[PDB]
């Protein structure tokens, strides 16, 4: 069978280089033309560019937004595709896809988080949510990176629970709000794995 | 040039894509080919002997549960006791039981009365059933000789004759050929000459549905072009009634109170059902009538349930979902399901829960729950075939049958969902935009759960043309006996008096291609439905309506005895000579064989119209000078045609003057030599 | 010019029903070879997408044959015989006639069909300890509304609110919205939805 | 609860009393333990098997049509595994006579 | 598209050929797939067990 | 289903025109490009020419041996292909094939006998074959065209029988020899349908 | 230049055995798309041919999957798993890298394998009534020989024609007809075969 598994995720700030490799196995690599797509978080995807097969030879197309920045190379003996980041900026914060064809993206890898953020790993500012008189919640402000899971009653309450997605503010930090909707003084906990900042909160109106 | 390969590349698309479209449709016809129902067949509890009578039973809500049989010589006195635990005693005090399973036709088939006496009624009620299901299809039963046609008949071993160690007095060797479920498909394949796979399945109360499932598999893979699917539980000796009383599962009234609060047991009934199954393409290509289409069927087991007898819920949900998945259909595509409805107080709750799980969880309209056993009783191995009979008849009449003894819906079943509607009243089921679909479920006591999906026949039959003609096509009808001939005239007359308006050419065409050439033939060329019905009533009484009986005995192991002494009247004409291929081939071969020594040709004497040769006619024994050359030519032709026209001969001999005559049909002749 | 390709967006599908998605093309995508050049993709929420149909009608392998499609020279129709619980995601009507291949279309986020619910507008003033921490975030929480066709207004105007919608759950088949109004210190001294669930605007403030 | 079909080749043989005079303790099991239908059902129930538990009968070919039929069920795909075979054990001296 | 005349439609060749191969392999694995004998159980005359 | 059935066979002398039509049904005619092949009797096929589809438009290629002689046209409303013979010569005596593609001749019609012969229908000169002392035969010389079917003993002997194929001599006439190989005074008959020349022969050494 | 394509000719096949036919190409038929451009055809004796394999390995529909094939960039192999009674005819190894395709190759007339027989050379002087009719045709009849690898010489050649038939069923042999059309005065002046069945030339004259 076939697998275009990727590798090279990481956390970077704009202005440097990153590595993306696509492992090819189960087929002749020189027959298909490698392409690369980028998926912005929460919205639609966008073709980064592609390289043509060696037997064809051809050239390399990239998107109009990545001219002079990204290059793609290919090889048969080692059968690993290359997408190169150079001079990264904010819009590159997205999960990239390795696609198996110039015009027919007939196969798709799992995707690697290529994050170009202006923040570094820090601890979160958990803020509660006072009900009017209802639903009770607790904001998770200023955390980086995403790695966060939020449970209610320390993983005891599961009905009506939310983890709001990552929120993109201009500072490079993220925001999450977990809420439960049930009339009644609850426990919500946020665990940031990279920072080991274990926050427990008590909320009252 | 190819525009730098654009034509080449796109043309290779135009072949690879076409081949993919062919191979994927081959996947579809090899896995989910909708196999159609050509003819229907049933011998069900009560007076039911034909599908139309079964619909008459279902439409008016008549229950077939009347009582125990008396034709079978049952003791009936040890069959009951006030003590429910007495050995030898049964519990139900009735049940819908066949009143005609005791009798069988040995002389019709190649069966001796000595053989037929030892034949298990279950098998006897499949020989006749296969014959009548073949007739109903417009397919001559004797035309399926040495042809791929699989047989799938479900049965119940039970017990019929004497102990096989003790043998018998009149029946010794044919007790094997009777009391074996094995030959209950092989007989049918042998008498009808069917070469297809003859499997006799045995899965308790779901044998018939399992058999139709396998027939579906056989047709989808293409092993047999035609399939003989059905099941039966004839009831010869009261033992199984006695012993199903031992676990206290039989309803004392013998009635299947399916999904009812008054369900005091699952009851019992004996019956028979049979189907003709085959792929819809083979139907509409060959012109076989399509009654309904069976799209998908699944067979699974209950697994480790609460015993071998207790049903399983998850397994039932799995089988009734897998049938939909393999059919390409779903819970919302089924408008009315035919559940098992065995009638016991325990099977019905879990069965209805399974129905609510697979179907009721996602329903746009209330599912119409029905049970054939309410009107008939639990037919055991004949359950699953009776259900599909009920659903196909509902298709053809556009009305959902009632579920008797179901006014009080069971309190152990949650009906508050409303996604399942018990069929306590006749619900109209007309043809509409949605293709009408039905499901039949049968859960045997062996634990094997089966379900099938019955879609309505695609309404492409409409579009037939209408015309009129002067062709008085003969109404040809044949039987195996003179009394059979008189009864075949009478039943046809009764049908044409109870179903008037059928056009005479349609009747003639159905009687001609679809009724086998049996060795007692009466025919007439009608001019009006009154002059035809008078002839039919005349043949019924037994007078000479044409003074013509085509007599014979069998076709297998035929030895072509050739007596002379005057025959072969000169009564041929134009078109007649060119109706039969082998007949014309032999006549023209005899014509071309004698160039040098003979120049007289029989074709001008044959192809000449004999309407003018009937006024100076004479007996064929005094015109030997002219008749004998005609004897020789037409005897060669008739021997050659009767060698293969439904006859499997064994040899050819010569009673009188048919020696050199049948030596010339052994070869070793030339132009000059044959002329001499 | 660039082919304008906009499939009709927002096609909710409930399990067990036949749906059908169309698509648009400015000029004909039917080439001289007699074949169409549009591809059909479904985007997994959470992992990688897969191929449904190429040539406009030719289906790909691996996926079940349920994904049927056809079309005219311009009009196209990925005509989906039925949907199930896993048949939820974002359909992309990507045409393949003029590379570069940058635009896949806005994408058709498809979901489980259900009756229109009542959007539960929950106004939530920010915590006071946040107000002394240097920030302020008032959230007009919206829960159990379907479909997603509402935006939270901010009066007394908008412009500092962000958009943080999730995907669909299984047993409830609803949605919730998060309008986070990031705020500053001195300007702390009302939220609205225009969802189909109601008609008149419902006003509640901090 | 795993998909596996049981295909047992069987010829119906008379083992004990007739169904009409079941014995002292062997009363309700004189067909639920002897009917050829339940032979594969016992396999599917004792082993907890959920698949086509099919009892075929074709005299001296039954076992091979059961092997063929399990083969076909695997070919289409109905059960991940298949269980096919046949048996002829004659308790009474009936078929010999 | 760019040079010669086939680098978007030859991909269609490749996908269609793979699909046809997988469909004919499906044909041969549903009607000609070898069916392995996992194990063997017998009770036969002469003390065979 | 599909059928590219042909029509327009006949008997002509070199220097005139002939009609060949290919009936198209069961598919869209404007999608496939019509081609025509010619099959010389008893030896391999040698291609003629083709026309390109209307949506493509293109031009028409013909073989190097039919330049300025044969033309091909096509139409969708009536869906009949046209191969045109003009200025026929001897080599055109062959059965022509209607082929469904410019480079993939993926379907093939039954074939029509396009015969360009310098002879006309006449009667045959049947000549016997005297054995040396063996096999006995009878030549069929100077007959036109070739529907002849020869039997031995007036269709009575079938073992070891031959009908030799049509023989091409430079005069435009044909030759057949029917022989039987068996030791022994036989009867061989030749029936020429167009000429009704019924010849019976007796042969002796 | 034109691709030189010559499959190995004369591959007899007997029912029930695995055979394999190769093919030649001057330069590589493997294009930049990774696919070969050679087609495989079988010519019916008596009616229309059909398609076996395209792309060099991709089989066509309708025909059974017995027609398997593969190949390298230049070397090709229509590798036929088995043959039967109807699998007799002429196989064409046609290319598709260079239009026009023109002829389909000399073609591989294939037949039923059998042991080498003895060619029955039958010399037959022409009838005398033919000699007075204006013509003369001496025929060195050849019967029951296999394979066909012999030509009839004419001593005491150039006026002989070639009239070979196809193969029969129960005998699986061949016969040749060497018709030496002759004139009036030159009759007052022997035929040979060089068939593998024998080694030394066998001389018989009129």
């Amino acid at each position: 069978e076939v697998q275009l598994v990727q590798s090279g995720g990481g956390l970077v700030q704009p202005g440097r280089s990153l590595r993306l490799s696509c492992t090819a196995s189960g087929f002749t690599f020189g027959d298909y033309a490698m392409s690369w797509v980028r998926q912005a978080p929460g919205k639609g995807l966008e073709w980064v560019g592609f390289i043509r097969s060696k037997a064809y030879g051809g050239t390399t197309e990239y998107a109009a937004s990545v001219k002079g920045r990204f290059t793609i190379s290919r090889d048969d003996s080692k059968s690993i595709a290359y997408l190169q980041m150079n001079s990264l900026k904010t819009e590159d914060t997205a999960v990239y896809y390795c696609t198996r064809g110039g015009t027919l993206f007939d196969y798709w890898g799992q995707g690697t988080l290529v994050t170009v953020s202006s923040a570094s790993t820090k601890g979160p500012s958990v803020f509660p949510l006072a009900p009017s008189s209802a639903a009770l919640g607790c904001l998770v402000k200023d955390y980086f990176p995403e790695p966060v899971t939020v449970s209610w009653n320390s993983g005891a309450l599961t009905s009506g629970v939310h983890t709001f997605p990552a929120v993109l503010q201009s500072s490079g930090l993220y925001s999450l709000s977990s809420v439960v909707t049930v009339p009644s003084t609850y426990i919500c906990n946020v665990n940031h794995k990279p920072s080991n900042t274990k926050v427990d909160k008590k909320v009252e109106p | 040039m190819a525009s730098t390969d654009s034509e080449k590349v796109a043309e290779y698309l135009r072949r690879a894509t076409l081949d993919l479209r062919a191979a994927r449709q081959r996947i579809r016809e090899l896995e989910g080919e909708p196999v159609a129902v050509v003819a229907m067949a049933c011998r069900l509890p009560g007076g039911v002997s034909t599908p139309e009578e079964f619909w008459e039973l279902l439409s008016e809500g008549r229950d077939a549960v009347a009582g125990l049989p008396t034709d079978r010589g049952w003791d009936l006195d040890s069959l009951f006791h006030p003590d429910p635990t007495r050995s030898g005693t049964a519990h139900q005090r009735g049940g819908g039981f066949l009143t005609e399973a005791t009798a069988f036709d040995p002389a019709f088939f190649g069966m001796s009365p000595r053989e037929a006496l030892a034949v298990d009624p279950q098998q006897r009620l499949m020989l006749e059933l296969s014959w009548e299901v073949l007739e109903r299809a417009g397919i001559p039963p004797t035309s399926l000789q040495a042809s791929p046609t699989g047989v799938f008949v479900g049965l119940i071993p039970q017990e019929y004759g004497p102990r096989l160690a003790e043998g018998g007095e009149g029946v010794e060797g044919y007790l094997m050929t009777g009391t074996t479920t094995s030959v209950a498909s092989g007989r049918i394949a042998y008498t009808l000459g069917l070469e297809g796979p003859a499997i006799s399945v045995d899965t308790a109360c779901s044998s018939s549905l399992v058999a139709v499932h396998l027939a579906c598999q056989s047709l989808r893979r293409g092993e047999s072009s035609l399939a003989m699917a059905g099941g039966v539980t004839v009831m010869p000796t009261p033992g199984m009634l006695v012993d199903f009383s031992r676990m206290n599962s039989l309803a004392p009234d013998g009635r299947c109170k399916a999904f009812s609060a008054g369900a005091n047991g699952f009851g019992m009934a004996e019956g028979a059902g049979m189907l003709l199954l085959e792929r819809l393409s083979d139907a509409r290509r060959n012109g076989h009538p399509v009654l309904a289409v069976l799209r998908g069927t699944a067979v699974n087991s209950d697994g480790a349930s609460n015993g071998l007898s207790a049903p399983n819920g998850r397994a039932q949900v799995r089988v009734i979902q897998q049938a939909l998945a393999e059919s390409g259909l779903g819970p919302a595509d089924i408008d009315a399901v035919e559940a098992h409805g065995t009638g016991t107080r325990l099977g019905d709750p879990i069965e209805a829960r399974a129905l609510f799980e697979a179907y009721g969880r996602d329903r746009e309209q209330p599912l119409h729950l029905g049970s054939v056993k309410s009107n008939l009783g639990h037919t055991q191995a004949a359950a699953g075939v009776a259900g599909v009979i009920k659903m196909v008849l509902a298709m053809r009449a556009g009305t959902l049958p009632r579920t008797l003894h179901a006014s009080e819906r069971s309190k152990e079943i949650d009906w508050s969902s409303g996604a399942i509607s018990l069929l306590d009243e006749p619900e109209p089921w007309p043809a509409g935009a949605r293709p009408r679909r039905a499901g039949v479920s049968s859960f045997g006591i062996s634990g094997t759960n089966a379900h099938a999906i019955i879609e309505e026949a695609p309404q492409v039959v409409e579009g037939e043309r209408v015309e009129a003609g002067d062709v008085v096509a003969p109404w040809v009808l044949s039987a195996s006996s003179a009394e059979g001939l008189r009864a075949q005239a009478a039943r046809l007359a009764a049908h044409l008096r109870e179903h008037p308006g059928q056009d005479p050419r349609d009747i003639a065409y159905s009687l001609a291609t679809g009724r086998a050439a049996l060795p007692h033939r009466a025919a007439f060329a009608p001019v009006d439905e009154s002059a035809a019905l008078r002839v039919l009533d005349g043949l019924a009484t037994g007078n000479a309506d044409g003074a013509a009986v085509g007599t014979s005995r069998a076709q297998q192991r035929a030895v072509f005895v050739f007596p002379g002494q005057g025959w072969q009247w000169a009564g041929m004409a134009v078109d007649l000579l060119d109706t039969s291929p082998v007949f014309a081939a032999a006549l023209r071969e005899c014509a071309d064989a004698l160039e040098p020594h003979l120049d007289f040709e029989v074709i001008p004497f044959l192809r000449a119209e004999a309407a003018r040769r009937e006024q100076d006619a004479a007996l064929s024994t005094e015109r030997v000078d002219v008749v004998q050359p005609v004897m020789f030519a037409v005897m060669v032709s008739l021997a050659s045609m009767w060698r293969a026209h439904g006859v499997e001969p064994a040899a050819v001999i010569g009673h009188s003057q048919g020696e050199i005559a049948a030596a010339c049909v052994a070869g070793a002749l030339s132009l000059d030599d044959a002329a001499r | 010019d660039v082919v304008m390709t906009q499939s009709p967006l927002s096609l909710p599908v409930t399990p067990g029903e036949p749906a059908s998605i169309s698509c648009r093309s400015s000029q004909s995508l039917l080439h001289s070879n007699g074949y169409n050049y549009l591809d059909w993709y479904l985007q997994k929420p959470g992992q990688s997408p897969q191929l449904l149909i190429y040539l406009g009608s030719n289906r790909a392998s691996g996926v079940p044959d349920r994904f049927s499609g056809s079309g005219s020279g311009t009009d196209f129709t990925l005509k989906i015989s039925r949907v199930e619980a896993e048949d939820v995601g974002v359909y992309y009507c990507m045409q393949s006639l003029q590379t570069p291949r940058l635009t896949f279309g806005p994408g058709t986020k498809v979901d489980i069909k259900r009756t229109v619910a009542a959007p539960s507008v929950f106004i939530f003033p920010p915590s006071d300890e946040q107000l002394k921490s240097g920030t302020a975030s008032v959230v007009c929480l919206l829960n159990n509304f379907y479909p997603r066709g509402a935006k939270v207004q901010w009066k007394v105007q908008s412009g500092n609110s962000q958009e943080s919608v999730t995907e669909q759950d299984s047993k409830d088949s609803t949605y919730s919205l998060s309008s986070t109004l990031t705020l500053s210190k001195a300007d702390y001294e009302a939220c609205e939805v225009t969802h189909q669930g109601l008609s008149s605007p419902v006003t509640k403030s901090f």
